[PDB]
């Protein structure tokens, strides 16, 4: 026998001061994950995936890509919070790159047929 | 609770506007429908007279 009780009745008197739908757009890209780095670990075949350069060379060309990132963020052309060209002389930074793998030396050849040259280095067949 | 129940509540504002109604007294009244919109529109910035 409910005849709506008094209690509710909606029209959207209030309106957000910040604003709901402003403050909850710049939370969804708050709540997102810090971004993979991959390069330098191994795949299940036993290679280090990532690309083949110098380790301070591609330190500089990630700062390259983020100062270009940051100048696409903030909707404009040249960047103004920028990470590269600072007043810091950074020339011992390195990062990680394919170039080496994980035991200390260099990946010019894939692990995966290191292996099988020092295994097929050794063979024996049928005599005749 | 307020309607049918029994409870009262003395909210202390200071000074508030006024708006009057006048009714004819040799016939049925009611304020619920006066006393329900005033409470209904009462916004964390304004409040009505």
């Amino acid at each position: 026998p409910a005849t709506a009780e008094p209690g509710t009745s909606n029209c959207e008197h209030y309106k957000a001061r910040p604003g709901i739908a402003s403050v909850q757009k710049a939370t969804e890209s708050a709540e997102l994950p810090m971004k993979n780095n991959d390069e330098g670990t191994p795949d299940k075949r036993g290679n280090t995936k990532g690309a083949l350069v110098n380790e301070h060379v591609e330190a500089r060309d990630e700062a390259d890509d983020a100062t270009k990132k940051q100048a696409k963020d903030t909707e404009k052309a040249k960047a103004q919070v920028t990470y590269s060209d600072t007043g810091i002389n950074n020339a011992n930074e390195l990062s990680r790159s394919g170039n080496v793998d994980n035991e200390g030396g260099s990946n010019q050849k894939p692990m995966s047929t290191r292996i099988a040259e020092a295994t097929s280095a050794i063979v024996s067949k049928h005599p005749a | 609770w307020i309607k049918t129940g029994e409870l009262r509540i003395r909210i202390e504002m200071g000074a508030y506007p006024y708006m009057l109604h006048y009714y004819d007294p040799r016939q049925y009244a009611n304020a619920w429908n006066l006393t329900s919109a005033w409470l209904e529109e009462i916004t964390p910035t304004s409040i009505p007279s």
